[PDB]
């Protein structure tokens, strides 16, 4: 009852999964539950500050939610009858969980992620999973492709590492020069 | 590990018939699976028969041709590819049902059409090119027996792999997450029974409290 | 299905030669296309083997049942793994001086 | 509790079926919950106005529920291999769903079917589930006879059409006239 109390007067859910909770996936927070309905008043402060933010979002919870979907279906009929496409959601997916979702909080590094560091990280993930599902439509076999971009998806996945003590600046420098490696890599491969 | 649902008789009672259904699935999907799988080793022997027998029936045919080229003096295959206009034997498809499944069964036909041979224009050797000939085609009903038996085989291994991980799926996910709902809802309806006692004993200690005092 | 109603031999001469005399391969006027194309290891390449067998798997869809040479099928190995799809069935027939290898059979690996 | 105790003490109940509610299968009550413990003292009254009725609400209940148990398994197991039988008690049962136990309320030919025309719509659709299983019994392959008896099948789902203001002695006459063709028709 005080769960659901809760639930009717505040505007913020974050809700916790003890699944997450074990396996130290921090935070647990439960993608799937949780909402925040001030997503659509916060439109002026991402309009002016980082316009794409609030676009990015949506995708990422796109991604979240097909990836669940497929997962929910991998897990009885097994991952051999999924597509390209479906491969590329769920890797990203796992990457997403496994490296941006997922912050600890105390390792120097993640203890506290700012907003231009959480913008561009957004933007890391965003564009290296749209990078793969072009070049998948263009025609390349994804698992040669993770093969060969290998080196772009650990980039991505240690991004989390890149410190904010380095100033704005110098780690927005720092993601630049990442997704200028990774258009290059993809079109290489 | 367990269904969304909420605590409900009617939601308890509908979850237990979805166990009792899922139970069945299981059972019936094992019997499949095994009676499949029984089929699946018959056509597994019978494969490797039929694959000796036409090893053996193709050894045959060479033999024959080249015997029937010995005797013709020349090789009768640019004859052949010229006269290739049309084929005199088709294989057309069916779709017996073996067990559970439908796996489709190759059935050859004769088509007399264009069912002159080579023969003419040969030279020399015309009962050997003949008897090449109806050499040619029994080895070639063989191996449409042979290709048949071999599409069961794949069709039936899909239909196994697609039914045992159909079987593994029900008993280690369906029927373990519809238990676990069955205990939780189970559980939920305990709590609101034991809430609902919890209030009627404070009715009844009021009650008795004031017929006490007065 | 019952569209596929067909034999292809990508054999060598001889068995092609052979399954012509049976009346197994046809060339389609209309099409431009033979059933049964004759190919041995010294004709062609591994590559237009390949292609070919792919045609007839795939691009020949009134294929249903294909009779490729165990030398041939050797070159094309990697092919006949790839072709997992029950139709068109591939069967690996002995040629000329070349025995019937159990081992080399792709349905024959499966088991 | 309510609905326990109105069944503890009631003689009839017509049960409420949630699956056909939601398909707007109207009226959707619930063969398997439903019951009626009348049908022993109207047995005396089926004798003396319509003799064969019982024994016809008796097979067209055995078939619903054959049916149900049939569309279990198949909901279980795909239907890939199904008897020849157990396809027609499957779509004899889904035409019985379909024509004879759904009626529009609001429509002027089935606004009120009357006993005599209910009688005369089970007579056809047992008879003709009736000789579905006698001519495959007799060989005929269910998936021809069906496209050949598609006509009577057509016959015995529209026989709901007809309208009852025509008095008993019309519509009865028609009805033995699509019972007179089923015999015909299911001889090829």
């Amino acid at each position: 009852p005080v769960t659901t109390a809760t639930l009717g007067i505040t505007q913020v859910f974050w809700g916790l999964d003890k699944k997450l909770a074990q396996r130290k996936h921090f935070p647990s927070i439960n993608t799937s539950v949780s909402y925040s309905k001030y997503t659509n008043v916060l439109n002026k402060f991402y309009d002016s500050n980082y316009p794409e933010f609030p676009v990015l979002r949506d995708r990422m919870k796109e991604i979240l939610s097909n990836a669940e979907e497929l997962e929910q279906v991998v897990q009885l009929v097994g991952k051999s009858a999924l597509s390209d496409s479906d491969k590329i959601t769920l890797d990203v997916a796992t990457l997403i969980k496994e490296d941006f979702l997922q912050q600890n909080g105390y390792s120097t590094y993640d203890a506290f992620c700012p907003i231009w560091k959480t913008f561009d990280m957004m933007r890391a993930f965003i564009s290296y999973h749209d990078e793969a599902q072009k070049a998948v439509a263009n025609g390349a076999n994804w698992s040669k492709l993770a093969d060969s971009t290998g080196d772009v998806k650990h980039a991505v996945s240690s991004s989390k590492f890149f410190e904010p003590s380095r100033g704005e600046k110098e780690v927005h420098g720092e993601f630049e020069k990442l997704l200028s490696t990774m258009q290059e890599r993809f079109a290489e491969s | 590990n367990r269904e969304q649902v909420f605590p409900t008789r009617m939601t308890l009672g509908l979850m237990k018939t979805k166990l009792k259904g899922a139970n069945q699935g299981y059972s019936l999907l094992k019997r499949k699976s095994e009676a499949l799988t029984k089929r699946f080793r018959d056509i597994t022997k019978r494969i490797d028969d039929a694959k000796q027998k036409m090893g053996r029936v193709m050894q045959t045919a060479a033999f024959s041709l080249a015997e029937v080229s010995y005797a013709t003096g020349e090789n009768i295959g640019y004859q052949v590819q010229e006269s290739v206009s049309t084929a005199r034997f088709k294989v057309r498809a069916r779709q017996e049902n073996v067990s559970g499944v439908y796996l489709s069964q190759f059935e050859s036909y004769i088509d007399p059409e264009i069912n002159d041979f080579r023969l003419t224009g040969l030279g020399r050797g015309g009962q050997q090119v003949q008897r090449a000939k109806e050499i040619y085609s029994r080895a070639v009903e063989t191996l449409v027996e042979l290709a048949s038996l071999q599409t069961a085989f794949i069709i039936l291994d899909e239909v196994i792999k697609v039914t045992n991980r159909r079987v593994n799926a029900i008993e280690h996910v369906i029927i373990p997450r519809t238990e676990n709902t069955i205990a939780y809802i189970n559980s939920e309806l305990d709590e609101l029974d034991r809430e609902e006692f919890y209030r009627l004993k404070k009715v009844q200690e009021k009650k008795q409290n004031e017929t006490a005092k007065l | 299905a019952e569209k596929r109603t067909l034999i292809a031999v990508i054999a060598d001469e001889d068995t092609t030669t052979g399954l012509l005399l049976a009346g197994i391969g046809q060339i389609t006027p209309e099409t431009q296309e033979k059933n049964f194309f004759v190919y041995q290891e010294g004709k062609t390449t591994k590559e237009e083997i390949t292609d070919k067998f792919n045609h007839f798997t795939e691009e020949r869809d009134d294929i249903a049942i294909l009779l490729i040479n165990q030398h041939i099928a050797e070159n094309i190995r990697a092919r006949v793994d790839s072709f997992t799809n029950a139709f068109p069935a591939i069967l690996e027939i002995p040629s000329k001086d070349h025995p019937y290898d159990p081992e080399k059979d792709s349905v024959l690996k499966r088991v």
